[PDB]
């Protein structure tokens, strides 16, 4: 029982991307993590210099 | 604005932190890219490899 970003239930069938990726209730959640890791990794070097 | 002068002026322990962060962030920024590309492609699903994975 490892850590699964999406639902690990139903034999880990939440990663299926039929009927468009945007209709995957977990992939849209994944798309919302990139804008934050982008800034968290662009500014950390900049702030650490300061 | 004098970033490359500033980086040299910093003490060595600070330089190690910036050296580490500049590479850890780069590795992890593209870690989200590879994870998401393989998510969108659909080869992340734990099933029989009917397709050809985007990155094996
Ligand atoms: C108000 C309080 C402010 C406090 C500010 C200071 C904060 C210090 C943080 C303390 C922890 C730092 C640990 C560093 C360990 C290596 C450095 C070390 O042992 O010292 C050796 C020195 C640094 O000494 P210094 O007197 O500060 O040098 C300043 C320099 N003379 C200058 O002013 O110009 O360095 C050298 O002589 C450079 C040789 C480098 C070669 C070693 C390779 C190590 C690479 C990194 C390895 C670790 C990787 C970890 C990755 C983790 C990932 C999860
Ligand atoms: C730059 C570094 C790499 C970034 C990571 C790779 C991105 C993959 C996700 C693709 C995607 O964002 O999804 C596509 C739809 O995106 C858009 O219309 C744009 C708006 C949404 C994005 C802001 C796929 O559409 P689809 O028709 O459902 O595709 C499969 C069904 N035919
Ligand atoms: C879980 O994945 C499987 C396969 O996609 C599906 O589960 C069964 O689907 C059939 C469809 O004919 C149903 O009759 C069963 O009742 C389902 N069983 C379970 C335990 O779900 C379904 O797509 C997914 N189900 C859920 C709840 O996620």
């Amino acid at each position: 029982m490892p850590l699964a970003f999406c639902g690990t239930e139903n034999h880990s069938a939440a990663y299926r991307v039929d009927q468009g990726v945007l209709n995957n209730g977990c992939f849209v959640d994944a798309l919302n993590v990139v804008p934050h890791v982008f800034l968290l990794f662009i500014t950390f070097p900049i702030l650490f210099i300061g | 604005q004098d970033v490359f002068t500033t980086l040299v002026d910093l003490k060595w322990p600070h330089t190690l932190l910036i050296f580490t962060m500049s590479f850890l962030c780069s590795w992890l920024l593209f870690a989200m890219v590879w994870w998401l590309i393989a998510f969108a492609h659909g080869d992340l699903a734990p099933g029989e490899g009917t397709n050809v994975p985007c990155v094996t």
